[PDB]
């Protein structure tokens, strides 16, 4: 009985968008001992590290 | 004119100090410092009270 016919559906997705973000404060004194220690040498107290 | 200009050392100042440095800084507010002993006392009395 000639009557079928395959089909084939084309659905197609959009992707959206989301993001995550949070802050993240940096005291004085720890970017202060950051500083130093870009340039470690001799100097700057590697306890303080 | 250059502002006038020979060194830290040429007549008198160090000492409303004394020293130790410090330079690691950045953990105190109102800390410590301390020794451990106090001031003269008894051996004249009567057999004292």
């Amino acid at each position: 009985h000639p009557v079928d016919q395959p089909v084939h559906n084309y659905m197609v997705k959009r992707i959206h968008k989301r993001s995550l973000s949070a802050a993240f404060a940096i005291a004085s004194e720890a970017l202060s001992l950051l500083s130093n220690t870009y340039v470690d040498g001799t100097e700057i107290d590697s306890s303080l590290r | 004119n250059t502002l006038n200009f020979v060194r830290f050392l040429e007549l008198g100042l160090s000492v409303a100090c004394i020293c130790t440095k410090f330079p690691e800084l950045a953990y105190v507010r109102d800390g410590v410092i301390q020794f451990e002993v106090q001031q003269p006392m008894i051996a004249r009395d009567g057999p004292h009270p």
